[PDB]
């Protein structure tokens, strides 16, 4: 059949599929960017911005 | 707040209302007095309230763990308003070479 390296291509040929996957990555790349926020916010230490700044 | 007014006014009026812990204060029309100490009369204080508006603490500049500088930082109330003092007295004496009040009643703390 279809092998595991050629399975997204199902949705080449139909455009609301497509929209929909498109929307699913989306989701979770957002989704990413809101987590990894609240988990810097939960290991930053905003007490010394001069000798222990964000980049540090 | 004079204390003409709170006498005006009847526990129901004043009850929930956050004026129970406001210090009062001498009106402007009766001021410009003298409450002079006239000797053979022993003199006390009595209704001595303070209520503090605002609370600053002495925090580190840095979390660092030998941090040795320290500023003075306003803060937020946790508490709700039960913080000032209220009905202290005590004798007013010539403990030293000048009058001096001692402390000996009164609410007299707030665990704030
Ligand atoms: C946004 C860009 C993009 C898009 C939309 C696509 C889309 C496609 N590629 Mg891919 N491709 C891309 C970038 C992209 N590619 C890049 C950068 C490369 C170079 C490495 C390739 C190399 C490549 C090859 C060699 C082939 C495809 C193929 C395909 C098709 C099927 C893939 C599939 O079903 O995988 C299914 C994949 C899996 C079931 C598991 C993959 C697991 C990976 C390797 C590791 C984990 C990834 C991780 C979770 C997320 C990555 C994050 C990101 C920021 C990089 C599909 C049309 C196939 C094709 O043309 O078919 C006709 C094909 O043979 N692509
Ligand atoms: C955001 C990323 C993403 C998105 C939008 C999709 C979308 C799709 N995947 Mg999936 N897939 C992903 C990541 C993703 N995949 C990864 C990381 C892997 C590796 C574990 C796979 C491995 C995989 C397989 C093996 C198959 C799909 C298939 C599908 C379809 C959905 C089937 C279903 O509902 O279940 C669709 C084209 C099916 C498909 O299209 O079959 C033709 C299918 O068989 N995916
Ligand atoms: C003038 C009309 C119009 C507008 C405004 C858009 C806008 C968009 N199209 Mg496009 N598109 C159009 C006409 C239009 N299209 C036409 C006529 C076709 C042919 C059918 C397509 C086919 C097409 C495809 C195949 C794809 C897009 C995608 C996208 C989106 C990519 C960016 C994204 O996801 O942002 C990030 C998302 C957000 C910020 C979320 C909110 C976005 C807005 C503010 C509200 C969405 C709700 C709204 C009611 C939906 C209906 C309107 C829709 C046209 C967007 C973008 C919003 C891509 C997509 O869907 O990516 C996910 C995509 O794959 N479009
Ligand atoms: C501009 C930025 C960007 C771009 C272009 C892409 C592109 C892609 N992302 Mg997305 N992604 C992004 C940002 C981006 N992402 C961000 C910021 C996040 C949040 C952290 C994600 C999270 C995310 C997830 C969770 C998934 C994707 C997936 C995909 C792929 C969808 C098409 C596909 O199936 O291809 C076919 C597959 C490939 C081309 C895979 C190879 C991708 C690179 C080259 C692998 C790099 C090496 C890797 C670290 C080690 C692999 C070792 C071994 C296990 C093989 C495509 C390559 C999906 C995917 O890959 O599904 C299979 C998927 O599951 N992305
Ligand atoms: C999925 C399961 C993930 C649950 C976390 C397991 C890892 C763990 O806690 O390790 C915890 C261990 C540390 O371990 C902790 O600290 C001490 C270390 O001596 C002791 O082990 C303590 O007992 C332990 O609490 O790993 C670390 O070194 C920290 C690594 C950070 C791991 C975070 C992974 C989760 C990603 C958060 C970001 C979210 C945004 C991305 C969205 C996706
Ligand atoms: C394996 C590997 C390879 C290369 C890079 C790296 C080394 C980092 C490593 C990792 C890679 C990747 C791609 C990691 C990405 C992680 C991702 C995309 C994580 C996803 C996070 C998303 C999350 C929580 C989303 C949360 C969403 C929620 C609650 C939604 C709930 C809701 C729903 C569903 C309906 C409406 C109401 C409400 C409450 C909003």
């Amino acid at each position: 059949g279809l092998p595991w390296y050629r399975v997204h291509t199902v949705v080449l040929n139909d455009p609301g599929r497509l929209i929909a996957v498109h929307l699913m990555h989306t989701a979770l790349v957002a989704g990413w960017a809101g987590s990894m926020a609240l988990y810097e916010l939960a290991v930053f230490d905003p007490s010394d911005p001069v000798l222990n700044p964000m980049w540090r | 707040i004079t204390t003409e007014d709170i006498r005006g006014l009847t526990y129901s009026q004043v009850k929930g209302t956050g004026l129970a812990n406001r210090c009062p204060e001498v009106s402007e029309q009766n001021a410009g007095g003298t409450i002079k100490f006239a000797d053979d009369k022993k003199y006390k204080v009595t209704e001595l309230c303070l209520e503090p508006k605002s609370f600053q603490i002495e925090e580190e500049v840095t979390k660092r763990r030998g941090e040795t500088k320290k500023e003075f930082v306003d803060t937020k109330l946790m508490t709700r308003a039960t913080y000032s003092l209220t009905g202290i007295e005590g004798p007013i004496v010539f403990k030293d070479g000048g009058l001096t009040f001692l402390e000996k009643g009164g609410i007299d703390y707030a665990a704030t």
